[PDB]
RNA sequence: AUGGUUUGGCACCUCGAUGUCGGCUCGUCGCAUCCUGGGGCUGGAGCAGGUCCCAAGGGUUGGGCUGUUCGCCCAUUAAAGC
RNA sequence: GUGCAGUCGCGAAGACAACCAGGAGGUUGGCUUAGAAGCAGCCACCCUUGAAAGAGUGCGUAAUAGCUCACUGGUCAAGUGA
């Protein structure tokens, strides 16, 4: 879970959502998974 | 159902024989030697070949005509390819020989007529930097 | 799928129905590009087999003389015209339909009069 | 590196950061430009970084204009010295940049790559900025 | 050249000053000026949305058939007064026009270009000075660049015109320069 | 929206008690509960369906309408048929059996692991490496199934652990 | 951009006195965590790890040289915190 | 993330999504190849049956294969992307 204030949809399948007041990037590739914080 | 470009009177370079099709369990000898026989009866070019495998390793061998660029390499005088297509234009090629090639690529390709075959092959020439004048 | 291009498609539909003798729509489900290549390399001499848009035919169908076929827009519109003989067409569609065992024929229509499955088999025979 | 070959007066006051642009509020020589929004002093090294950012993002061919030149110096004075006793020497050179002013102009065909390049060059600078087309 | 001169309701101004003008811009109008050989400088307020539709449609130089005080009038847009940041339209000068007049004009070119691979274009200029008729100003001087090679300096006295239109910028100009295209190693030696 | 406006089919012996907002559905498998909030109305479509209705088209309503519809759909669907997930134990010397209601695993630990059946679900083993989880409350079913799934820390090298029947897991190689 | 511990900038209270480096004893506080505890990714096979998140409850050695803080070394340690 | 005012692109000729099927032959374009086959990279980036097919967008293979997408019609149906 790369924690960074900059997250992006790296690949074509990274979807950007918002849980509980935190931005997240969910993807089938766990290298890509990340969030603000 | 796997396809390759194999040299005419030769056999057993590892990458063009082993990894793509020599792993799947169709044996080296019978295919390669019947194909050497047939391909030296052709003795024409590096003939491409495709293999249809059925449910019991039954392999059927289909031969083709050699590539368009190689046909140009042998016919049109383009002995080496131009690293800058459309900028160094060292080929002036004749619609005559391109039309014999068009007859060949009609008996091979989706060609509509000899004209459309000539246009197709000239288009590959356009892409690889071969100016059919 | 721009509008005047859909008008062009309408023109194609009418200009082939009225410029051909036989006309039957069929179906394709279980058929691919290479099979179409076999077909249109073999019987492309005089046959006319293509595919078109149902929702486009919904507006194209009142420009030609097909005023009796305003109910058969359920199923993909795979058009079969021929310009010459009338028994070659449906029998040839049967040839290829058994060559693949995927091509269905919807119905029968030749010079206005509606014809069913067994009628189309009789059309093969004659 | 960008510097002048000689200035008459090599110790100048600090430029002003008051007012909006009068010129350079219009793309001139390319197609895709950069426009500032704030007041800031932009130096030599920043502009070098930015032009390199652009040339490593188009990489082949497509031209880049720099409508700015650092022709106004600033004076650091050496370290751990009590205030007073003169005015330090020029060490780095700025250009003032008032809002509305245009810095860079690209000429590359595809807008995708061009807009991306200008963005990479924006993130090498201290100012909020935006991207411009020559159109109205 | 079958132009439809756009129509616009304009009303003369009560107050002429900075406060009034800002209040007008705020409300959603744009002040404007009208003059020429009318020799009676009128001060108007147009409506900005309508004005922008007119411009976006028919280019910047675009004749107008105004409606002043119930009476109608004919005008041309000579000059605009734009803001840099917001890119509003702060003020607009308007030259009265009778039909059949020769007034000088400055329009924009359009590089319709697809070149050889080893080619790049450079637009040294956008704006060319012209005299034409009133109702017959163009919108886009289309210049085509296709099939051409490296250096081909498109001069200004090479563009195709209407019939009855004259070039008045000097024919020395480089409207375009077709450069020999750069190297990735030439891009290191430009501005360092 | 496109889901929240649809009416919901309702077969024969399917008794739906609309006690205001509180809803409760009886069928041969049980009598399930459901509740909803004050805003949205639960009208019974008197063709033999149920339909949701909302006053506003605001954020909350647009959100909550469709939810309620999908829930009641699952509800009646379960009480007709049910739900039954299938799970499959890939591994070496791994195994599953049953002890009455409660289920027993062998997953390489030094002690075996068991699970307490909750009230509303039952286990069903078809082979030592293959079983199911049959229930009605889809929440509960997938809950317990995933709890099982998370026992073994995943291992994408050799393919050990538990798998949902159609789970196409990822894989790598440690060649050396 | 932080933090305000470092070398410094200003000189605002204290020069009719605010006793200054280090050590000892004695604490107590922060977490930007050395170990223990939970965890996500791996160019993580396994043992060992690398980096990141949460986390302060407890613990966080004795010795040689130097007045020395800092440091280096020896022998151990779950660990030898800022 | 919302609420407001714009302008733009597409929509009962059926928008966007979804789901069935296609997703082609020149061709393993040229160079560089160890391998460079649609996919470290450099240049060109046209042509044809077709209803649609990019010198191919991503992932995967040392190279291939392969999962795929971009472009097309099908079953249902009002709005949807900048």
């Amino acid at each position: 879970m790369k924690v960074n204030p900059s997250v992006k949809p790296i690949c074509d399948k990274c979807r950007v959502i918002r849980r509980h007041g935190r931005v997240m990037v969910i993807c089938s590739d766990p290298r890509h998974k990340q969030r603000q914080g | 159902l796997i396809k390759l470009q194999i040299q005419a009177g030769q056999a057993n370079p590892a990458p063009p024989v082993g990894p793509a099709l020599g792993q799947h369990g169709v044996n080296i000898m019978e295919f390669c030697k019947a194909y050497n026989a047939a391909t030296e009866s052709q003795r024409g070019n590096v003939i491409p070949v495709e293999i249809t495998v059925y449910e019991d390793r039954s392999f059927t061998f289909a031969l083709k005509t050699p590539p368009a660029a190689k046909l140009l390499l042998k016919a049109a005088g383009v002995q080496k390819g131009s690293g800058e297509p459309h900028k160094t234009k060292v080929a002036k090629v004749t619609w005559d020989q391109v039309r014999e090639i068009a007859e060949t690529k009609k008996a091979d390709l989706n060609a509509n007529d000899i004209d459309a075959a000539a246009k197709i092959i000239a288009g590959t020439a356009r892409s690889m930097g071969i100016t059919v004048e | 799928m721009a509008k005047a291009d859909k008008a062009t498609a309408v023109a194609d539909i009418a200009e082939q129905f009225k410029a051909s003798t036989a006309t039957v729509v069929t179906e394709y489900r279980g058929l691919t590009v290479a099979n179409l290549a076999e077909l249109r390399r073999a019987l492309g001499d005089s046959a006319t087999y293509t595919v078109a848009k149902n929702t486009l035919v919904k507006r194209a169908a009142s420009e030609a003389g097909i005023e009796g076929l305003d109910e058969l827009f359920a199923g993909p519109t795979a058009i079969a015209f021929v310009k010459g003989e009338a028994v070659d067409a449906a029998k040839a569609i049967k040839k290829f339909a058994k060559d693949n065992k995927a091509l269905v024929i919807k119905g029968g229509y030749m010079d206005g009069k509606a014809l069913s499955v067994a009628d189309v088999e009789k059309i093969a025979d004659l | 590196m960008l510097i002048p070959r000689k200035v008459k007066h090599r110790k100048q006051h600090h430029p002003e950061q008051r007012g909006i642009a009068s010129g350079g509020t219009s793309v001139s020589f390319g197609d895709y430009g950069i426009q500032a929004l704030e007041h800031a002093y932009i130096t030599n090294r920043q502009i070098e970084s930015a032009r390199i950012a652009i040339n490593r993002h188009i990489k082949r061919g497509g031209k880049v204009w720099i409508n700015i030149f650092p022709d106004r110096p600033l004076t650091k004075k050496p370290a751990e010295t009590r205030m007073g006793s003169g005015k330090g020497s020029p060490e780095w050179w700025v250009a003032n940049v008032k809002p509305g002013r245009v810095l860079f102009e690209l000429s590359y065909p595809d807008e995708k790559t061009a807009r991306d390049a200008l963005t990479r060059a924006i993130h090498k600078l201290p100012i909020k900025a935006r991207i411009v087309t020559r159109e109205e | 050249t079958a132009n439809i001169p756009n129509k616009l309701t304009a009303n003369v101004r009560t107050r002429t000053g900075k406060g009034a003008s800002r209040q007008a811009r705020r409300d959603g109008k744009v002040p404007a000026v009208l003059y020429g050989h009318g020799t009676d400088p009128q001060h108007l307020e147009l409506n900005a949305r309508d004005f922008a539709a007119v411009l976006r449609s028919h280019g910047t130089n675009a004749i107008l058939t105004l409606d002043i005080e119930g009476t109608e009038q004919l005008a041309l847009t000579k000059a605009l007064d734009v803001h840099p940041i917001r890119r509003n339209i702060q003020h607009a000068d308007l030259l009265v026009v009778q039909r059949g007049e020769k007034v000088t004009v400055e329009v924009t070119v359009l590089v319709e270009g697809d070149a050889t691979p080893g080619t790049l274009v450079t637009q040294d200029a956008n704006t060319i000075e012209i005299e034409a008729e009133a109702l017959s100003i163009p919108e886009q001087l289309t210049v085509s660049v296709e099939g051409v090679e490296a250096g081909t300096q498109i001069t200004a006295g090479q563009i195709s015109l209407p019939e009855g239109v004259n070039l008045i910028s000097d024919p020395e100009l480089l409207v375009v320069n077709v450069v020999e295209a750069p190297s990735a190693e030439a891009l290191e030696e430009e501005g360092a | 929206s496109r889901i929240g406006k649809q009416p919901v089919p309702v077969p024969s012996g399917v008794d739906v008690t609309i006690n205001g907002q509180n809803l409760s559905v009886k069928g041969p498998k049980g009598t399930l509960t459901l509740d909803v909030a004050e805003p949205i109305s639960v009208s019974r479509a008197e063709d033999g369906a149920i339909v949701v209705t909302r006053p506003d088209d605001e954020r909350r309503s647009r959100s909550l309408h469709g939810l309620s519809r999908t829930l009641i759909a699952n509800l009646v669907t379960g009480v007709t048929e049910g739900y039954t997930q299938k799970m499959e134990i890939f591994g070496v010397g791994y195994r599953v059996q049953l002890k009455g209601q409660n289920l027993e695993f062998a997953l390489g630990y030094s002690h075996p692991v068991l699970i307490e059946a909750p009230e509303g679900i039952t286990f069903a083993v078809e082979s030592p490496t293959k079983f199911s989880v049959s229930g009605i409350d889809k929440q509960k079913v997938g809950q317990i199934s995933a709890v099982i799934r998370r026992l073994r820390r995943p291992d994408p090298y050799k393919g050990k652990g538990v798998r949902y029947e159609g789970e196409q897991i990822r894989r790598k190689v440690g060649k050396t």
